[PDB]
């Protein structure tokens, strides 16, 4: 090689050995005489290791192959390029922007901020005990400060990723390339006091370009993002330095078309991956944002995760937990931090109860009736597993209920023997709304292909009619309960003062006191269940009868149309409901009952009896669609107005915008399933009398504004 | 043999400047190794890559320590 | 047009890297020599490859697919695709149809209970064959692979 | 397509 330096590496690469010795005759002469098939290696050794490994020479998976222009190469981190503020603005520009596409983009961590060889100096340095001195105050001060504050929000992700609160390398990747900063890195207001000083030093400084104003701003969102470790050691709920990283991003975005940026070439490569150890195939950078609007979505998303400190009762918390994170998907900040700020260190949910008593209240809310057991305290862990499962991405989320449904089935169980009345129908509740999520979020996947959509939709609406059938009985007996009540004050009236009557109403004022609240509440939390799970009912029962519909011009079947080799349908049907086969209540329908229900809708009549049984089915699809949307009027209209109007409990106080944004999407649906109803309808009519008709095929399509649970069923032509 | 061999330190000359100094894990009929722990050197440089394989081709020496070779 | 389906040599090496450098070009995921090794050397009669009888080079396979099979749980025996490639020359002809039917059959015959493969949900090419086949989505990986893109879970049910 | 996984 031509560098000196690696003429004298040369010389004494193999000093710390004495003496070796050239093997590469003798392995050729052993391996040529081995059998092809043959593989030399350690028998309790595992082949199924070597598929994670590295290959050299290869272009995909060797790190030292990868191609750098010569400013890449050296880029010494001491020098100072001109121009100095245009460099050091651009430079810090670039770093915020490798953050968002880290955290925000879910890009890999050597890519985006150890892709920085600024950040890499500084982190060499704080691993032995600034780590640059260049002469010029902006690179020295003003970037060595961001780079500080940049590597401290880096440890504080560790701190959450440590939690294990989130899948590694799915939702975050924490690719730290064997660094370990242990104790050295400083502390929060060492941190904040350099970002502090590089700001009065900016004042000071004489020249007064638009790059100025944008560096002052980047030393100020970084101070902000300093502050995120506030929310997890304090447990703050001020959003103060959350408003100021959203008008600090604000002003950076009408930035950004006025000057253009370009760092120094060579102070963001691949350079790391090339000379730094990596276990890892090479990887190309991904495109950084434009603008800054990553912080505003992470700072919108902590302000979200801080508000469920405000609940006052368990429902409210039970609300947050399914509106939070529902409509899309959250931040992986956020995400991380709402289980840790909801269950802290303590050993307690948000600093307010203890694992057992949040249990308690959940089934106090749902029951209405005032209550160390082994179960209470196993279904309190089942019971937070089932909150923090609700941080999980949207793929994960429906991941994590396939491991509840059989411990609440065998939870609920447990409950069953022991005859705890009030336990098992709380589990019940839980078990049986997790089989309804769990199978309609598939929908939201596209887990399930169009032949499938009457085997779900139906077992949904099957499962909808037994959640309903159970909650109105429950129900029944919380009325039951308050008619009593009802009847101790009539009986009073009627009464004279007496011995008999100071029983009477020392009975009275009692239930008054401790009861009659709690039922007026769990009676109306219960009225919003009926329309929440009626609507869920009617929405399935419509794909139903639109799937019939479908299947009577013989445009789709419950089954695979193309015709394979290898398995039946009874057998793809089985492994479908698999997930549901050991849970006892409600049992699965055997698959001959899928397939006599679904026998049941078709249309099998022909000519004018076929017109008015399919003007029957489609006049259901726009009358329901119209009940369908009339309940979800008054849920919104409940959620606007409280729950304290007397009728509907939703407990969506914390989540309200959401939640009226949910109905409002699942209002969008519902219109769509009518309108698509009756295109169906003409369509097909019409191709039936033409003799040349269209092949077309079914696709589950998703309203762009509307709630994907309940897709589209949309017919489409096939052509070519 | 070929079978003692395994787990033993050896050092992987390829091509280029570069020694891969690593434990043989696996050998196939075709000589391409299987190494853990494997250190690039490139000169006065040096870094871990982890579980590398080396095809025939870029195997330009194989050398082990004498001493560990008598072991 | 001649296409030959027949099973993998494993002593033959221009067949295996014939086999590595068609599945390196076509699949995103890298692959190196060990994970071919991994499965060819343990599961040889699991590796089907397609040949062009009439081509330049009648030897040389134009499509493979690499499978294996291991005990799933405890109770059942589970095949997995691993690897199907054709060339870009001689895609649309079924040929990598006829690969996965030719490699199930196998596995079936070895008694496999059910065959499991992972594939792109943006590859609507790939997830037409299978589900045509019975394949049916069974989980939805988020940003499983390499290129960030999201995975589904085909299993096809055989007993 | 099997995954690669370090
Ligand atoms: C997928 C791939 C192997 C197809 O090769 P091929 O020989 O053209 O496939 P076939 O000719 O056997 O097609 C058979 C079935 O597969 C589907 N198929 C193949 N190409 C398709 C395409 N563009 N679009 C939709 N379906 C397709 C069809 O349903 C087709 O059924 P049909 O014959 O009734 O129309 C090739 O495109 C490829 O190499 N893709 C990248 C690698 C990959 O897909 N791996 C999958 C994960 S293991
Ligand atoms: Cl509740
Ligand atoms: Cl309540
Ligand atoms: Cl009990
Ligand atoms: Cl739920
Ligand atoms: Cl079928
Ligand atoms: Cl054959």
């Amino acid at each position: 090689p031509m560098e000196v330096d690696s003429i004298l590496g040369s010389l004494s690469i193999t000093d710390d050995f004495d003496q070796l010795v050239d093997v590469t005759s003798l392995f050729d002469e052993l391996c040529s005489k081995l059998k092809p098939e043959a593989i030399v290696k350690d028998p309790r050794f595992d082949l199924f290791e070597g598929t994670h490994s590295l290959e050299v020479n290869n272009s995909k998976l060797d790190s030292s192959l990868i191609e750098l222009t010569a400013e890449e190469i050296e880029f010494d981190v001491n020098v100072a390029y001109d121009p100095p503020l245009a460099s050091v603005a651009a430079i810090a520009d670039r770093l915020l922007r490798c953050v968002i596409s880290w955290l925000n983009d879910y890009q890999t961590l050597p890519t985006t901020v150890l892709s920085c060889r600024y950040t890499e100096s500084l982190l060499s340095s704080l691993v032995k005990g600034s780590s640059w001195c260049t002469g010029n105050i902006l690179y020295d001060k003003v970037l060595g400060s961001c780079i500080l504050g940049v590597c401290y929000l880096t440890k504080f992700v560790q701190k959450l990723l440590s939690a294990g609160i989130v899948f590694e390398e799915e939702d975050l990747n924490f690719n730290n390339m064997g660094f370990n900063t242990f104790d050295n890195l400083p502390g929060q207001d060492v941190v904040i006091n350099s970002l502090t000083e590089s700001l009065q030093i900016l004042e000071a400084y004489s020249d007064d370009s638009l790059h100025l104003t944008m560096l002052k701003h980047i030393l100020k969102i970084i101070i902000c993002l300093v502050h995120l470790e506030d929310h997890l050691t304090d447990y703050s709920t001020k959003t103060s330095h959350l408003d100021e990283l959203i008008e600090n991003a604000n002003s950076v975005n009408g930035i950004f078309p006025q000057l253009q940026l370009s760092p120094p070439k060579g102070a963001f490569s691949t350079y790391i991956q090339k000379h730094r150890s990596n276990q890892f195939p090479p990887r190309k950078i991904t495109k950084l944002p434009t603008d800054y609007s990553g912080f505003i979505t992470l700072a919108n998303d902590v302000k979200t995760i801080l508000l469920v400190d405000k609940a006052e009762s368990a429902l409210e918390t039970y609300q947050f937990a399914k509106f939070f994170n529902k409509l899309e998907q959250r931040h992986v900040i956020a995400r991380i931090l709402f289980p840790l700020f909801f269950i802290r260190d303590d050993r307690t949910v948000l600093g307010k109860f203890s694992y057992t008593q949040f249990y308690l209240l959940h089934v106090k809310e749902f029951s209405a009736q005032t209550p160390g057991n082994e179960l209470i305290q196993e279904s309190s862990n089942m019971l937070l597993e089932w909150y923090q499962n609700c941080s999980q991405n949207t793929c994960r989320y429906r991941q994590g209920f396939n491991r509840q449904l059989i411990l609440w089935d065998s939870l609920q169980a447990q409950f069953e023997s022991v005859n705890s009345q009030v336990y098992c129908s709380w589990t019940y509740f839980m078990k049986l709304s997790s089989m309804i999520e769990f199978s309609l979020k598939g929908f939201d996947l596209d887990i399930y292909k169009p032949f499938e959509a009457y085997s779900m939709f139906w077992y949904v609406y099957y499962l909808s009619h037994h959640l309903e059938t159970f909650l109105k009985d429950s129900q029944n007996d919380i009325e039951s309960n308050i008619n009593a009540i009802h009847s101790m004050n009539k009986k009073l009236k009627k009464l004279k003062a007496g011995e008999k009557k100071d029983q009477l109403r020392l009975k009275y004022r009692f239930a008054m006191d401790n009861e009659m609240e709690q039922l007026q509440a769990t009676k109306q939390f219960l009225n919003y269940l009926l329309k929440e799970i009626n609507i869920t009912k009617s929405l399935c029962l419509i794909e139903v009868f639109q799937f019939a519909i479908l299947k009577s011009f013989g445009l789709i079947d419950n089954k695979n149309s193309t015709p394979s080799k290898f398995s039946n349908e009874r057998l793809i049907h089985n492994l479908r409901f698999k997930p549901f086969n050991s849970i006892g209540v409600p049992e699965l329908p055997e698959y001959e009952v899928f397939q006599q229900t679904l026998k049941d809708f078709v249309i099998e009549e022909k000519g004018a009896a076929f017109d008015i049984k399919l003007e029957r089915a489609t006049n259901f699809i726009e009358t329901e669609v119209r009940n369908v949307v009339s309940s979800i009027d008054e849920i919104m209209q409940g959620i606007k107005g409280g729950d304290n109007n007397g009728v509907l409990v939703t407990g969506t106080r914390l989540v309200q915008e959401l939640s009226l944004e949910y109905y409002c999407k699942l209002k969008h649906t519902s219109k769509a399933l009518s309108v698509n109803s009756k295109v169906i309808v003409n369509t097909l009519k019409k191709n039936i009398k033409n003799k040349d008709s269209h092949e077309y095929k079914v696709e589950l399509v998703h309203t762009t504004e509307g709630w994907n649970y309940f897709p589209i069923q949309t017919l489409r032509i096939k052509q070519d | 043999k070929l079978s003692d061999f395994i787990g033993n330190t050896l050092i992987v000359s390829l091509t280029e400047d570069r020694i891969l100094v690593g434990s043989l894990v696996a050998v196939d009929a075709q000589m391409n190794l299987l190494l853990d722990h494997v250190e690039e050197r490139m000169g006065s440089s040096s870094r871990m890559m982890g579980l590398v394989s080396v095809p025939r081709r870029s195997v330009k020496t194989i050398m082990i320590d004498k001493p560990v070779l008598q072991e | 047009m001649e296409i030959v389906y027949k099973p993998l040599d494993i002593r033959n090496e221009e067949q295996f890297a014939s086999i590595k450098k068609l599945i390196d070009a076509d699949l995103s995921e890298p692959y190196s020599i060990y994970v071919y090794r991994y499965f060819l050397n343990q599961w040889p009669e699991l590796t089907y490859i397609a040949v062009d009888n009439k081509s330049g080079t009648p030897n040389i396979p134009i499509g493979c697919i690499v499978c294996k099979m291991d005990p799933h749980r405890n109770v059942r025996l589970r095949g997995y695709i691993g690897m199907l490639a054709v060339e870009s020359t001689y895609r649309g002809h079924g040929i990598a149809k006829k690969l996965v039917e030719i490699a199930i059959d196998k596995m079936q015959r070895e008694h496999c209970d059910e065959i499991m493969l992972e594939t792109e949900v943006e590859n609507s090419a790939a997830l037409n064959l299978y589900e045509g086949m019975g394949f049916i989505r069974m989980k939805r990986m988020f940003r499983y692979y390499l290129n960030e893109g999201d995975a589904f879970k085909l299993i096809l049910p055989l007993t | 397509m099997l995954r690669f996984v370090g």
